[PDB]
């Protein structure tokens, strides 16, 4: 039973429904290629992202806006979820809220291929 | 014989205890020799129609 | 895109992507050969998670000598031009949410199908 | 259930399941074994060594990635047993009786890979080939139940079902019935040939057998024996 | 006999209605009920109708 | 009916031509084919006579018919001396059948 | 709770056709007792009277 | 309730046949034998499978849907409860001829008419007076014994006239009718 204001409008009625549901990554989530782009700033892929940013395999994850957004995530707390769920061993270097394609990048640093398989599981 | 005591008690065990049980967990079931088991003191007053 | 299995070449059994630790390179070595293959993808894994599915790919040109199937008249073919279509649904599990329908050309060496 | 045509051996079930979660393991329930083998060693106790070839009779269209990684973390899992013998002696290790040696192993895990799983496509000295087929076709149709690209099956259409009426309801006691009296008159042969006489077989058919095993369970109803009627 | 009528037509108009229903959704407008999926919100508005 | 008279006429000559041959010191052979079948009789201190469903009826009799099969014995020893002392229409049992099939009176 | 179900492939009785959602086809009985019902849907009247 | 169950009128129950005459005549059309088989050719050709034995692959199996029918609606080499069933979408060709499989006879339509004319009704009203009985009409071609694996793909009209006249089109491609 809803409190304050938010018991009348259904706009802040429906933060609380999502402050409530439980959404892991994978509701958000829509391709997961592991790449093993050995140079970082190489990037097997067209994203001129890295380079302003700056282990050769990384974990490029495009997320989904329409599922992004219906539950009003930025990448700020994906990334920082990101790092606090699996400490420093880890570097996500995410996208802006700018661009088309809501892409996440990680990369380990510090039997190894198959560790990004692992933790993405 | 000090050996076959063992096995003659444990044939006494088997029926001393199927008289008052006579369905165990892993144990062959008492029955008589026209082939149906038999209704042992727990099974006179187990369920309904104990 | 994806992944094949691409197998050996000297025992034919299936070949593991393996980083090259010295020119950084992938590699694709065996395990009961010691056959290297050098990878051209430089992709290892790929996961849809929407599983973003055409069902244009799955729908056999078969399907139109089919009794069971209803026929329309109002949707030609594109490549022939024959008036007769058949359609169905996705006909699938895991059908998301969509009941779209799909249409074969009901001619003989066409099998075009398509979506509206 | 994979049954021959009224055999005295009975039906037959195989398990081709896959397990829930690395994730996706296909497994398979063999009968006469206690656990469970995964599937790419029975293609090699079958005798399939490279794994192109298992898998040309699991995939028949090499050509979409889609089901290709679907069964790569099976084939990952048993890269261990590599030749047939190897393979033998894993499904050989589990029977119900299992060998002391490891030949008597392969001789088993030989012997259910010829008569036990899948009789119905043959029970013969040379049959893998098609037990391959047949197995490889149980596999894929999992998979296709696994992308979802195809229904599953339900357990109450009537075509899944068949009725036994009157003469196969008969033909299941006249086989027992016919093992019993053989069971009969061989202690009467072993009897008689033991005390180095001769032996008759007038007398060592017991013609009541079949004639009151027929007519018990016509008689009473339970389909069985009246030693073992509840 | 005029109650006749009135039921053949009710039941004409509705038979009619469920068949727009069915267009719409094969062409892709019926727009699910924001808490259903596509084949509940369908059959909702079927079975209201 | 059907389903009977295919027991009857099939199923019962493939039960018994496929059951292996038992062997046992020397060991014989003792094989078993070509089953026939009769109508149901009575008293095969009485003389064989049909029995008629309503006579098996009423004195709570069992409307049956008794099975014979042909089998050859091979008793095979040393200095290979073997007689296939063949067993005709030995009885095997009574085998119950089913009103107003083929083999009902 | 449901319509009637697809129980042969997609399809509720072997006279409709594949994918067929419309009333007559899922069950809706349109006729009354007294002037019958059609064979279809004597057979999905007993289903939902079972 | 539920469990024990009632025959309809018209059902009857497979009694069950060999099927060694019907893997002899599928080895002498095109088939291909599962044993001299390339692995690469599975991909486009129907998968014979004939009880419940994957034996054979076919590449036209429209061919043989229409022999094999042809075959039993004379009563030859297929008997007249043999099943054979084409499933289009995946590609597969079940033929069963074992015991227990429980069907029914339906008349059988060819473009929109039936196969029934007012012959066979007429010889079999003077049955009885000579000779004429149902076994004519199933060997002369006119019903057939549908079942309820093979029932899944007919598409089967209610009544001959109401259901396979002229209006907006329901289907127009009837192929059985029911008694
Ligand atoms: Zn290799
Ligand atoms: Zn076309």
């Amino acid at each position: 039973f809803l409190l304050g204001q938010s018991a009348r409008d259904a706009e802040r009625a429906k933060d609380i429904l999502c402050r409530l549901e439980h959404t892991t990554l994978r509701k958000v989530t829509a391709n997961t290629a592991i790449y093993y782009d050995p140079n970082p700033q190489s990037t097997v892929v067209a994203e001129d992202q890295e380079w302003v940013n700056v282990s050769p395999w990384l974990l490029r994850v495009e997320l989904d806006r329409k599922h992004m957004t219906d539950r009003k995530l930025t990448m700020e707390q994906i990334a920082e979820k990101i790092n606090a769920g699996f400490g420093d061993d880890l570097n996500c270097i995410f996208n802006d809220d700018n661009a088309e394609k809501l892409v996440l990048r990680i990369r380990i640093m510090n039997d190894d291929d198959v560790f990004l398989r692992c933790i993405e599981s | 014989a000090a050996h076959v005591i063992a096995e003659d008690v444990k044939l006494l065990q088997f029926h001393v205890a199927t008289m008052v049980d006579n369905e165990l967990p892993g144990l062959p079931r008492a029955m008589q020799k026209s082939g149906r088991p038999l209704k042992s003191l727990k099974q006179r007053l187990k369920g309904k129609e104990g | 895109g994806f992944v094949g299995i691409r197998f050996c070449q000297e025992c034919n059994n299936m070949l593991y992507p393996k980083e090259d630790k010295e020119n950084r390179i992938l590699l694709y070595a065996c395990r009961n050969c010691d056959y290297q293959q050098e990878a051209d993808n430089s992709c290892i894994y790929v996961n849809k998670i929407t599983h973003e599915v055409d069902e244009l790919t799955q729908i056999i040109a078969d399907v139109s000598q089919d009794p069971t199937l209803p026929r329309t008249e109002d949707h030609p073919c594109q490549k022939c031009g024959h008036k007769e279509a058949v359609f169905f649904q996705s006909h699938s599990a895991r059908a998301e949410d969509a009941m779209r329908l799909y249409y074969v050309c009901t001619a003989p060496h066409c099998g075009h199908r398509w979506t509206e | 259930r994979s049954c021959l045509e009224n055999s005295s051996r009975p039906t037959s079930t195989i398990w081709v399941s896959m397990l829930a979660r690395i994730g996706q393991r296909i497994v398979a329930t063999l009968p006469y074994i206690k656990q469970e083998v995964p599937i790419i060693i029975v293609f090699r106790a079958l005798g399939f060594v490279s794994d192109r070839d298992i898998l040309e009779h699991i995939i028949y269209d090499f050509e979409d990635p889609e089901m290709m990684e679907m069964v790569k973390p099976s084939l990952d899992e048993a890269f261990v047993i590599q030749e047939q013998n190897v393979a033998l002696n894993f499904i050989g290790s589990r029977g119900a009786k299992p060998g002391v040696t490891k030949e008597k192993r392969i001789k088993y895990a030989k012997e259910v890979l010829q008569k036990e799983m899948l009789p119905h496509v043959g029970v013969s000295d040379f049959c893998e080939t098609k037990k391959a087929y047949f197995l490889g076709y149980m596999v894929h149709r999992l998979l296709l139940a696994a992308l979802g690209r195809r229904e599953l099956d339900d357990r109450d259409h009537y075509g899944n079902k068949r009725l036994d009426l009157a003469g196969p309801l008969l033909a299941f006691l006249f086989r027992g019935m016919f093992k019993n009296l053989l069971k009969e008159v061989r202690i009467y042969a072993q009897k008689f040939i033991d005390r180095g006489k001769d032996f008759n077989l007038e007398l060592a058919i017991k013609t009541r057998i079949i004639s009151d095993g027929l007519k018990y369970s016509l008689a009473t109803g339970n389909w069985g024996d009246q030693k073992k009627a509840h | 006999s005029k109650t006749y009528q009135d039921i053949q037509n009710t039941i004409k108009k509705a038979k009619q209605d469920v068949i727009e229903v069915i267009e719409k959704a094969h062409n892709n407008e019926l727009e699910p009920t924001p808490g259903n999926t596509l084949r509940q919100t369908f059959e909702n508005q079927v079975n209201r109708i | 009916l059907d389903s009977f008279d295919e027991f009857i006429q099939m199923s019962v000559q493939r039960i018994v031509e496929d059951a292996p041959p038992i062997d046992l010191p020397p060991r014989y052979l003792l094989k078993f084919e070509q089953i026939y079948l009769s109508k149901p009789t009575h008293w095969e201190d009485g003389a064989p006579s049909p029995m008629m469903p309503n006579e098996a009826r009423l004195r709570n009799l069992t409307y049956s018919a008794p099975l014979y099969v042909d089998i050859t014995k091979t008793v095979i020893k040393e200095g290979e001396e073997q007689l296939q002392t063949q067993h005709q229409k030995t009885f095997i049992g009574k085998i119950p059948i089913m009103l107003r099939s083929t083999y009902c009176l | 709770g449901k319509r009637i179900p697809f129980g042969f492939k997609h399809r509720t009785l072997p006279h409709f056709i594949k994918d067929d959602y419309g009333p007559e086809s899922r069950g809706f009985v349109e006729n009354s007792y007294l002037a019958g019902l059609t064979p279809t849907e004597f057979f999905f009247h007993a289903m939902g009277g079972r | 309730v539920g469990l024990v169950k009632n025959l309809a009128l018209m059902a009857y129950i497979s009694v069950g046949s060999q099927p060694s005459p019907i893997l002899e005549f599928l080895e002498e059309w095109s088939m291909e034998n599962l044993e001299e088989i390339s692995p690469a050719a599975i991909a486009d050709a129907t998968k014979i499978f004939v009880n419940g034995c994957w034996v054979g692959i076919h590449k036209d199996p429209e061919q043989l849907m229409n022999t094999l029918r042809k075959l039993r609606r004379q009563m030859d080499i297929i008997v007249s409860e043999v099943s054979m069933i084409r499933d289009i979408r995946e590609r597969e060709i079940r033929i069963y001829t074992d015991a227990g499989r429980i069907c029914r006879p339906l008349l059988i339509v060819e473009k929109q008419k039936l196969l029934l004319k007012k012959r066979h009704i007429d010889q079999l009203k003077e049955r009885e007076y000579n000779n004429y009985s149902w076994q004519d009409l199933v060997a002369s071609g006119v019903v057939e014994y549908i079942d309820t694996l093979e029932e899944e793909t007919v598409m089967l009209a209610m009544t001959p006239d109401d259901l396979q006249e002229k209006e907006v089109a329901y289907c127009s491609t009837y192929t059985h009718c029911e008694i």
